[PDB]
């Protein structure tokens, strides 16, 4: 399906308190894809929302490394192995912490994989994954990020309140 | 979180050279000042990374290759060298980085009557590629005549034993080794 | 001579429950421990070696953890086959290796 | 991946017996091997150990001088020799095998010594009847 929105604003990849930013953002009234589990492309970033995990990668095979996020009832596990899962070889980075309307933004820039969750999506965590990411699958609404200039109104305690395309 | 150097330099028993162990180290805050400034290590010498500036650089992965070799024989754990260890058991590249400590251990390893548990290869066909252990112990035929896989004449078991005793000299005592590798 | 003691006497749990087992060492072995399951009338079988790695033919419902002196094994979702006796043995040296005294899991 | 044992039987006190187990399905000359034992209705006890090609023999506390272990790699066979037997060592001897090396997913070339695939039993009863 298709839908429109007004949201998708996160803190502009920088942790300053206070503005205009030329970053990867989600257009306000844009086409978002209402779904009811295909392998969607990643492009440069995705907006995810739903009312329990993700698998990222390029080929999603043992030829290349792939990102894997799973949420238990008590714990979240992030691993990047050469998943087939049927076989796990290599297994470089592993992250373990508390589990994650629930809306997420994923971007993979400069070898870092950044996550924002909840508008004003607070930064959840960024990960030094250091792999290429092109296509993805959900283990919901899916949008795609666009490199456009934004204006962000901070509200005397950070907390980006309003935004302007 | 300081990654476990104490689980590699203080392990209760080390692994013989022909099957040298290995451990990968990542996601830690490792200090090499504690390693460098200890009077126990009777050898510390390394390459492209001077020991003074070890902790001020960070790599992606750090490896640790540990074994036990003869005291005299430790001169071959270095690039460009050739002999028994460097040619059949543990061979280093030419552009090596990271470095190698080796402290005497005769109080720990050798026991009266002998300690046969440390073995080293002695016969092979072709020189080892760097960082390539082999465990297969198929009998080495010393010549053209085959022997149908029996230990005998012109056929030998390729693993022979050090057999340390505390009454040996420094030229034969056991010198535990560790060989850090950097990204 | 590293004396190993398990000392839950007789575990008594109904099927479908998540039970834990204890194996306490007198000294530090710190990565060298194994867990065996010995169904009555059968030969034993290796489950965990290295205190955390599973064997080849083992389901994911067996997990073990520990380091230094305290080691534990957790069994979640018991079936009928999984009522046996369980041992732990330490091998952080050459000479004699000691087997744990073994504990039994019954049906409640 | 198949350990089959034989030679178990009945012996009188003060006699001798020679157990053996033959293995197939792997390179036998690259693995540690060693003998476990179990008294009737008690916990397992460890008894012997052999290395990678002889010249590594070790032994238990209670069988220090009575048991000789040796292996013939070429025949894919293994032997345990028992001398000057007594009566309280009745048990069901197994012949285990140790995972010599376990190359984990990344590096970790760790050398373990746990008893992976075992054999069956060979009842050995010692009594004067
Ligand atoms: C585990 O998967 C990763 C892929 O993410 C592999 O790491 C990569 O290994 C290659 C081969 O050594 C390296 O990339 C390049 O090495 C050449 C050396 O000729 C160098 O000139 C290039 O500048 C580049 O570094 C690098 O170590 C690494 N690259 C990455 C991070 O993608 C690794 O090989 C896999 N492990 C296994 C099981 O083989």
């Amino acid at each position: 399906y298709t839908n429109s929105f007004t949201r998708g604003v996160y803190y502009p990849d920088k942790v300053f308190r206070s503005h205009s930013t030329q970053d990867l953002f989600l257009p306000f009234f844009s086409n978002v894809t209402w779904f009811h589990n295909p392998v969607l492309p990643f492009n440069d970033g995705v907006y995810f929302a739903s009312t329990r995990g993700w698998i990222f990668g390029t080929t999603l095979d043992s030829k290349t490394q792939s990102l894997l996020i799973v949420n238990n009832a008590t714990n979240v596990v992030i691993k990047v192995c050469e998943f087939q899962y049927s076989s796990a070889n290599n297994c470089t980075f592993e992250y373990v912490s508390q589990p994650f309307l629930r809306e997420f933004v994923f971007k993979n820039i400069d070898g870092y994989f950044k996550i924002y969750s909840k508008s004003a999506l607070e930064p959840l965590v960024d990960l030094p994954i250091g792999i290429n990411i092109t296509r993805f699958q959900t283990l919901y609404y899916v949008g795609y990020l666009q490199p456009r200039t934004f204006l962000l109104k901070y509200n005397e305690n950070g907390t980006i309140t309003d935004a302007v395309d | 979180n300081l990654c476990p150097f104490g689980e590699v330099f203080n392990a209760t028993r080390f692994a013989s050279v022909y099957a040298w162990n290995r451990k990968r180290i990542s996601n830690c805050v490792a200090d090499y000042s504690v390693l460098y400034n200890s009077a126990s290590f009777s050898t510390f010498k390394c390459y492209g990374v001077s020991p003074t500036k070890l902790n001020d650089l960070c790599f992606t992965n750090v490896y640790a290759d540990s074994f036990v070799i003869r005291g005299d024989e430790v001169r071959q754990i270095a690039p460009g060298q050739t002999g028994n260890i460097a040619d059949y058991n543990y061979k280093l590249p030419d552009d090596f980085t990271g470095c190698v400590i080796a402290w005497n251990s005769n109080n720990l390893d050798s026991k009266v009557g002998g300690n046969y548990n440390y073995l080293y290869r002695l016969f092979r066909k072709s020189n080892l590629k760097p960082f390539e252990r082999d465990i297969s112990t198929e009998i080495y035929q010393a010549g053209s005549t085959p022997c149908n896989g029996v230990k005998g004449f012109n056929c030998y078991f390729p693993l022979q034993s050090y057999g340390f005793q505390p009454t040996y000299g420094v030229g034969y005592q056991p010198y535990r080794v560790v060989v850090l590798s950097f990204e | 001579e590293i004396v190993m003691t398990q000392s839950p006497a007789t575990l008594s749990v109904s099927p479908g429950e998540r039970a834990t087992l204890s194996c306490r060492a007198s000294q530090s072995v710190s990565r060298n421990l194994a867990w065996y399951q010995q169904r009555p009338g059968q030969a034993p079988r290796l489950l965990i070696y290295g205190a955390s790695t599973r064997a080849t033919g083992v389901a994911a419902r067996f997990t073990g953890s520990g380091f230094g002196t305290e080691f534990t094994l957790t069994i979640s979702g018991l079936q009928s086959e999984d009522f046996a006796v369980y041992y732990c043995q330490e091998y952080n040296n050459w000479p004699p290796w000691t087997f744990g005294q073994g504990t039994k899991v019954e049906i409640k | 991946v198949q350990l089959v044992e034989s030679g178990g039987g009945l012996v009188k006190p003060g006699g001798s017996l020679r157990l053996s187990c033959a293995a197939s399905g792997f390179r036998f000359s690259d693995y540690y091997m060693n003998w476990i034992r179990q008294a009737p209705g008690k916990g397992l006890e460890w008894i012997s150990y052999i290395g990678s090609g002889g010249f590594a023999t070790y032994y238990g506390d209670s069988v220090k001088g009575r048991f000789t272990v040796s292996r013939d790699d070429a025949e894919n066979s293994l032997y345990l020799q028992m001398n000057s037997l007594r009566a309280e060592d009745t048990a069901v001897y197994y012949c285990a095998r140790g995972v010599t090396s376990y190359s984990d997913n990344s590096g970790n070339y760790r050398t373990d010594d746990a008893f992976d695939i075992w054999g069956q039993g060979t009842m050995v009863t010692v009594s004067s009847a």
